[PDB]
């Protein structure tokens, strides 16, 4: 029922709040308040607990203000003046946040939990099916606006209606076609150090091309910081990412990671120029996605029990293997070769090739052996490949034989 | 302070009292495990205020560049730019380094509050009925997270998260009969690719979190609409809602919660490294480490990888790679999380309006599913990680790899058995306290020798003494006396002395009061619900 | 309140009715389009939404063709099929027109033609809620503010205002990560765009004894070599910047020159094609205050000059050079008129006459065109005698004068 | 060109300009996170604040 203005003048504020919540069906069943007794000493002792949290609300924030402002933040290497205070500038911004943050949070909690009244609340629910009237008015609206229309008599303009629809649905969608790209379509211009860009290549089938294409090393090296009277520059232009490696080099029982090294991209030996920029060009090829090769040197009784596949053999030259540093399986690094079990292990997923089975996996979700290079040695005695993988290189796919 | 007119000028011009006062009345129930969802509400707003941060120095680009910056042990190494912004942030932006470990650890938190949320709702029974539709979107605000994450920490380009992309990519290409063409779409070619750090940071930056707020949104608007469920108990039923109102309790301890949770963050964004892509050195294809691993919320995916046999086809001129299975597992596990309650519906052909919830111990079904759901999932997580595990604890890794096998058969089985036992003897030790009565502890000799133990009932009883056995109610019975305030303090004061007399004898008399009548509303509440079934 | 059984008797018409007025909404009129049993009119304006229905699935189809198989790959001037590729993006949008606006069309003439036309009226609620709302909400609000006693404890409250505002600043100090002093270098040694400031340019490098040539820009782009490992572009033997000497410019003239090191040279005699000096040279192009123009005058205009004070040697002969950032808001000043001597900013029309100092005489400017002391080398080639004696660029708050 | 004229019309605000700019900039223009800075403004922000106002 309604109310006038002079009997909701007539009511006290606690009988228009009773209302108030009867309106909403929701009733107060009980409500009680923490401090009844007029100066109780539980009360102020309670009010200290709230204070003290807010003390240090204040305290932590000004010292996180303090800390972000005035503590040395700037990098600091090992040995440098002022590690320590560096080092402990991150850890003193969340020391000081978090007593600031967590503090206010905690006064709020007591506040509530020893100040604020105590009540049980009752709400009605209203759900499940509606009020009947309801449903039936709106279907009756909803039949009434199809009705209305006719449209469901003209079965002609409806069809041509739900075929432009969609055929302006595919119209606007059709420009995701921009993203569609032929796997098989070879990248732009001629073939790279990285492969023509289709998962058959790599760099190592430049020999197919012609080029001679050495194994070469990755001397890691980086940029150099000359510095003049017109600033400090970063530069590149006597530096080899990848150098020739010879058979002397690894010992038995040695691995190494060497790469495409095209003869045209070699910068080293007594051929030397100190002013061929090539780190560009090098630094291509170590990111070939499938260049990676791992170069092992056996031991003579480990090449002594040593079991060729069909067609691979001669691929080594004498004691020397090379096989794809990429795993058969998802394409990870097959990096470690556990030197005297003759078994490389990929960290990934722990599948396990045997360098003495043709590289047959052994353990693991790996299925197929790792491809082999076959190499050789030139008329300078580096190191090259003899010849491109008979294999397609990485993880399988759809469209790849056995 | 004048409110009156700010007030009368909002009314006058919105007509708003009525529907205010229907949000500032509207009452939730105060279970502590009504929070978890809350947990996930606060560290996605953490992520994303920390992640607008971090997109006012972060450059996503695949391009190389000679670093210069701050961190002297890589300057002069060519590096993408995304690394290189990444650095910056951590060493050349004042308190960088802060934000972008408040932004992983609130990641973590997102996504495991996310975690035990979903298993209150499981356990509990909160998903049937009204309420399957929160399931489905909840399962997908789970699933979007996780691809989020995955995205997220792809972003800075080191060599760990170059792997992770390394394994997607392999994973995307082995996909029986398009997976290559997939892959060039995605990638925009052969992997890495130009434009792929560009469309993993919009969509991260952009697409995901769009979808994740809208579907939070919508969310948290249906659990508005239709009210919040809640445990049986003196004067619940399935027609109402008892527990507190929005002003001024809830609304206070949200608050308070919600600075709790930021607080937690901030702390751990400064007193723990997360990631520390500095000595991870940049991406390279040719480079791998041994603890490898994707972050936590993915390693059940590795796991899966680890465990599963090289089964492959050869069809001839085609290949099935093995891992295709292992995206048949993941699979097969989101359709079954994502509908489960019509699963159940099935089984048990319940389907009535639910409000009340059920305590896991009483449905045990669900309960043993449950728990051995979370050892499959537990084992897939520790196989990912069991490199790790085998190096910390002497542990051979292939027998690592045979106990993932292995395990994701006998321990979700055993886990079944076990779980159900238990929660049958659960059920029974409630029902002896009401058959019964609570064992005080207190044993007594009689005349005769005879050792008894003093039993207390919580109804009536019969003539010879014995308890009126009362019908289990789908609530919490008490089995101690302590629940029933028989160990209750009965002086007053602080620590070092006690108050005057006067006022403790005052405050226990109305503090027994208080008591008396919160008994006495909820006895009479529990009688007009039966009133109301007539 | 409809008892089951009442509703029950009730039509569709009733049904749609009562849930109308339910709403507060009244249908007061709505009539049908097509009474007449065997309307002509009816198949006239079927007839037209068909039409332009079977026209949009023509334009769908057509953008579908065209998106497909429409040649659509780039061509030159040269090329044949030049006009295959301009037409494609023409004929997308054709076809995408007569795609969706002639669904649009459609769905226009039908609502038109064949919906009944209709009037409804609804009552608004709109004004002060009613004054039981006012008043209960009110009372609630009191009654939860009293009731938290909040209002009785100030210490705590204020307290809370000091810890909550002092965590609103921990939360935003971040943001002071974001600040950096305007004034410190950049702060390596300093280059061809000074320390990074703005008092600095590439031509303060004259003030640490470097010789700095006047470069002219060549635009000179890489090259493209090929052979049996790929294609590769390279600027080895490139020079985007060459020193120029007197000789070069015609009696009313003006070139653009930028600061070039003797470091970075790489032209005339001592040109070696393996020294590579084009991102250096770059980076001096790419400096925001390196631009200056250098003009030479015609003799009977030179001798018309009004020098400015402090700066009556910076010339030499008939060659000037003047800073060409513009002083209003640093757009370049690149419009020389050879026979007014006016020099002409696009951005803002300001006009700086360069026989006066470079002095503005119309637009927004208001300071002049600062002026670079040049000279002739040993050699014969031109340099920079000197740096600016002023700032250059746009004026701020610290700028004196 | 808008670009430069826009930092020039922020550094000649007194007394805050030159602050302003490196502010926003990040550094003297143009700067390394001018473009990063403002598309993250142009695809996530500003279309946020829309969004939520329409
Ligand atoms: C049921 C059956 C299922 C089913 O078929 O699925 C549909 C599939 O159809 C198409 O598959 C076919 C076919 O199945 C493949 O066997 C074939 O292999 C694909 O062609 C590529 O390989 C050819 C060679 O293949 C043989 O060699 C493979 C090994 O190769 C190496 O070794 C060979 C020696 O043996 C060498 O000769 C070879 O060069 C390569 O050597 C290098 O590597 C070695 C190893 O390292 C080194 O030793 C070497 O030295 C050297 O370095 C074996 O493994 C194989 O078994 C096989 O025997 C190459 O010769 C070609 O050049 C080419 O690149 C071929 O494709 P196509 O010719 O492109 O197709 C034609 C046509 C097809 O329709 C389509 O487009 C449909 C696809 C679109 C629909 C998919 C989804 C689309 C959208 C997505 C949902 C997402 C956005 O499309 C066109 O042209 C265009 C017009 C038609 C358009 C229609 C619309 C492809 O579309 C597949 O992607 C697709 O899944
Ligand atoms: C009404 C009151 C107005 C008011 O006070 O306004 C606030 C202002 O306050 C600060 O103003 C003071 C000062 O009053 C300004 O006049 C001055 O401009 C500021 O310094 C810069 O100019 C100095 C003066 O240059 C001289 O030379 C210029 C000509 O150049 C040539 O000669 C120079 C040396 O002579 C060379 O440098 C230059 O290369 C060039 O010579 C080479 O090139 C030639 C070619 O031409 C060759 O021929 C040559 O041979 C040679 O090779 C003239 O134009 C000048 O007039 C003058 O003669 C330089 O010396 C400095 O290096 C620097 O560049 C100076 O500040 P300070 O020293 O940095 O700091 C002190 C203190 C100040 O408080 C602050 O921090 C201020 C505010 C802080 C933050 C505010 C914003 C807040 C944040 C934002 C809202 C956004 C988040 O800071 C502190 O510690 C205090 C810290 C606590 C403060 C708390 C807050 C500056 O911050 C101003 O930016 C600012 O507007
Ligand atoms: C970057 C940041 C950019 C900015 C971010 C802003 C984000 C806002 C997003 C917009 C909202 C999207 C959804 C809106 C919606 O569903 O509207 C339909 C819905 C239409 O209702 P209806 O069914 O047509 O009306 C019949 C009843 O009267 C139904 O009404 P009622 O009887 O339930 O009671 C009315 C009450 C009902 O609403 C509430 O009480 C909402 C309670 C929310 C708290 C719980 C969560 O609403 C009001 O009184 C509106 C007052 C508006 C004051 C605006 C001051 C200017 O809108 C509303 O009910 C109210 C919303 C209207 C205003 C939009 C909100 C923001 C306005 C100010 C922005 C500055
Ligand atoms: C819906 C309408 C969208 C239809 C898209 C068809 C588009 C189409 O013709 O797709 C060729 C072949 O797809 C197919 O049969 C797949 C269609 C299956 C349905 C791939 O040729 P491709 O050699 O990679 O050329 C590249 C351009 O396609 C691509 O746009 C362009 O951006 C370049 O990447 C270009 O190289
Ligand atoms: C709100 C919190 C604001 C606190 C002031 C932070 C700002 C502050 O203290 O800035 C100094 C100039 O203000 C002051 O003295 C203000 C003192 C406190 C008032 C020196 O600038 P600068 O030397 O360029 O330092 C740069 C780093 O700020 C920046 O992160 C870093 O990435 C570098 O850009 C670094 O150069
Ligand atoms: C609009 C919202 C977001 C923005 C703008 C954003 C932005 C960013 C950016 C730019 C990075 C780059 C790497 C770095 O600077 O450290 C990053 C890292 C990350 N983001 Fe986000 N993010 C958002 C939301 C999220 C969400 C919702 C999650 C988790 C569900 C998430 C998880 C991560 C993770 C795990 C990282 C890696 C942290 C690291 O590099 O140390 N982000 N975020
Ligand atoms: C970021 C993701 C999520 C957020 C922010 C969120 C937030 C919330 C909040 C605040 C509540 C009410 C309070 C509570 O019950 O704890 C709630 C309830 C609920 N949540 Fe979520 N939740 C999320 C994900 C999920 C997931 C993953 C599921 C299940 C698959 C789910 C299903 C539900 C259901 C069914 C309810 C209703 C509980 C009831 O009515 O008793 N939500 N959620
Ligand atoms: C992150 C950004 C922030 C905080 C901006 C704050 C606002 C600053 C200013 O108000 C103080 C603002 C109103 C406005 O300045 C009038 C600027 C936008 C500058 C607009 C602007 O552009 C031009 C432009 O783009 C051109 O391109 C070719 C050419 C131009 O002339 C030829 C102009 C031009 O003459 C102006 C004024
Ligand atoms: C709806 C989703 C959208 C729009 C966007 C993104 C989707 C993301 C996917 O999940 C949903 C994605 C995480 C997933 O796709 C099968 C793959 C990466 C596979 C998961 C995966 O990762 C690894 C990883 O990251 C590692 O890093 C160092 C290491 C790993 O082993 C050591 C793995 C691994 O063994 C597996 C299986
Ligand atoms: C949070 C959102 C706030 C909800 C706003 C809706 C409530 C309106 C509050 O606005 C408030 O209304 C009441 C009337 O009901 C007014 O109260 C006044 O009205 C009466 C008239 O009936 C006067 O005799 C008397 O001065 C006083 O009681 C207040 O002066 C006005 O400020």
């Amino acid at each position: 029922k309604q109310y006038t203005t002079q009997e909701l003048n007539a009511m006290s504020n606690e009988d228009l709040a009773r209302l108030g919540t009867e309106l909403d069906d929701v009733t107060i069943a009980y409500r009680k308040e923490r401090f009844p007794i007029a100066n109780d000493p539980a009360e102020k002792r309670a009010a200290r607990a709230v204070t003290f949290w807010l003390v240090l609300g204040i305290i932590g924030g000004l010292g996180f203000l303090a800390t972000y402002i005035f503590w040395p933040w700037e990098y600091k290497a090992h040995g440098d003046e002022g590690l320590l205070a560096y080092t402990l500038y991150t850890p003193m911004l969340g020391i000081t946040s978090g007593l600031c943050i967590l503090s206010l949070g905690f006064a709020v909690v007591l506040y509530v939990k020893k100040f604020i009244p105590e009540e049980i609340a009752v709400q009605r629910r209203h759900d499940g099916p509606s009020e009947e009237v309801d449903r039936r008015t709106i279907v009756a609206l909803l039949n009434d606006s199809w009705q209305t229309s006719t449209l469901g008599r003209r079965k002609l303009i409806m069809g041509l209606a739900g075929g432009g629809a969609v055929l302006a649905g595919l119209t606007i969608i059709a420009p995701m076609g921009g993203m569609i790209k032929n796997p098989w379509n070879p990248k732009e211009g001629p073939m790279d150090v990285q492969g023509d860009g289709t998962l058959w290549t790599s760099g190592w089938t430049l020999v197919e091309n012609d080029v001679k294409v050495y194994l070469g090393r990755d001397t890691a090296a980086i940029a150099e910081s000359h510095t003049d009277a017109t600033g400090e520059h970063w530069s590149t232009t006597g530096v080899s990412r990848l150098v020739r490696m010879r058979p002397e080099d690894l010992a038995a029982a040695s691995m190494e990671t060497v790469f495409p090294l095209p003869a045209e991209m070699v910068n080293d030996g007594a051929e030397y120029d100190p002013a061929k920029d090539v780190y560009e060009h090098q630094m291509h090829s170590v990111h070939g996605p499938r260049n990676a090769v791992m170069l092992i040197r056996l031991r003579t009784a480990d090449a002594e029990k040593v079991i060729e596949r069909e067609g691979q053999e001669s691929f080594h030259y004498g004691d020397y293997y090379a096989y794809s540093k990429i795993c058969t399986h998802i394409g990870c690094p097959t990096s470690l070769y556990e030197a005297q079990t003759n078994r490389i292990l990929c960290p990934c997923h722990q599948s396990q090739f045997d360098a003495l089975h043709y590289g047959k996996p052994v353990f693991g979700p790996a299925a197929r052996a790792l491809p082999q290079l076959p190499i050789t040695v030139d008329e300078e005695g580096y190191l090259i490949a003899a010849g491109n993988f008979i294999e397609p290189l990485g993880p399988a796919f759809w469209e790849r034989k056995s | 302070m004048s409110l009156a007119t700010v007030g009368n000028n909002l009314d006058s011009r919105y007509t708003m009292a009525s529907g205010i006062r229907r949000q500032i009345n509207k009452v939730f129930p105060t279970h502590w495990s009504f929070m978890l969802g809350e947990i996930a509400l606060y560290s996605f707003i953490v992520l994303l205020l920390t992640g607008v941060y971090l997109t006012l120095f972060f450059d996503p680009s695949i391009t190389k560049v000679i670093y210069d910056g701050g961190y002297l042990p890589l300057n002069g190494v060519e590096m993408s730019r995304a690394y290189a912004t990444a650095l910056d942030i951590s060493f050349e932006v004042r308190g960088g380094l802060f934000i972008r470990q408040m932004h992983h650890w609130a990641a973590l938190l997102f996504v495991v509050s996310m975690l035990v949320h979903m298993l209150r709702i499981f356990f509990t029974g909160a998903f049937r009925r009204p309420r399957e539709a929160n399931w489905i979107i909840g399962v997908v605000l789970i699933i979007l997270g996780m691809a989020e994450g995955f995205m997220g920490y792809s972003l800075p380009d080191d060599l760990l998260s170059g792997v992770g992309l390394r394994i997607m990519s392999a994973i995307i290409v082995g996909l029986p009969i398009i997976g290559t063409w997939m892959h060039w779409l995605i990638f925009g070619g052969d992997f890495p690719s130009d434009l792929m750090l560009d469309r993993f940071y919009i969509a991260h930056v952009l697409i995901i979190p769009a979808i994740l707020l809208g579907l939070i949104a919508a969310h948290l608007a249906l659990v508005w609409y239709q009210k919040h469920t809640q445990f049986p108990g003196a004067g619940r039923t399935e027609n109402n809602v008892i527990g507190i109102r929005i002003m001024p309790l809830f609304a206070v301890k949200a608050v308070a919660f919600g600075l709790i949770v930021f607080g937690f963050l901030a702390l751990l964004a400064g007193v723990t490294t997360i990631n520390a892509i500095w000595n991870l050195g940049p991406y390279n294809p040719s480079q791998v480490s041994a603890g490898s691993q994707p972050d936590v919320y993915m390693l059940w995916t590795d796991g899966a990888a680890r465990v599963m046999p090289a089964w492959e086809l050869y069809l001839g001129n085609y290949t099935i790679p093995a891992v295709f299975w292992v995206a048949v597992m993941l699979g097969i596990l989101v359709v079954l999380l994502v509908t489960y309650p019509f699963i159940e519906r099935k089984f048990t052909g319940d389907d009535a309006h639910h409000n009340l919830l059920q305590r896991p111990r009483d449905v045990p079904v669900r309960t043993s599913l449950g728990v051995m759901a979370l050892v499959f999932y537990i084992l897939l997580t520790v196989s990912g990680g069991n490199d790790v595990y085998a190096m910390q604890f002497h542990v051979s890794l292939n027998a690592m790899t045979w106990i993932g096998r292995i395990g994701l058969i006998v321990g979700p089985a055993i886990a079944y058995f076990i779980t159900y036992r238990l929660c049958i003897g659960l059920q029974r030790s409630d029902r002896e306290v009401l058959e019964h009565g609570i064992e005080t502890g207190i044993i007594k000799q009689m005349p005769n020798g005879a050792f008894i133990e003093v039993h207390q009932p919580l109804g009536p009883v019969d003539d010879h003494g014995h308890p009126i056995p009362l019908p289990y109610a789908g609530a919490a019975v008490p089995k101690q006396m302590n629940q029933l305030g028989y160990a209750e303090v009965e002086t007053r004061g602080g620590f070092f002395g006690p108050d005057p007399e006067d006022i403790r004898a005052k405050a226990k008399e109305i503090e027994h009061a208080n008591h008396i009548e919160e008994a006495n509303t909820l006895r009479a509440l529990n009688e007009a619900n039966i009133e109301r079934d007539k």
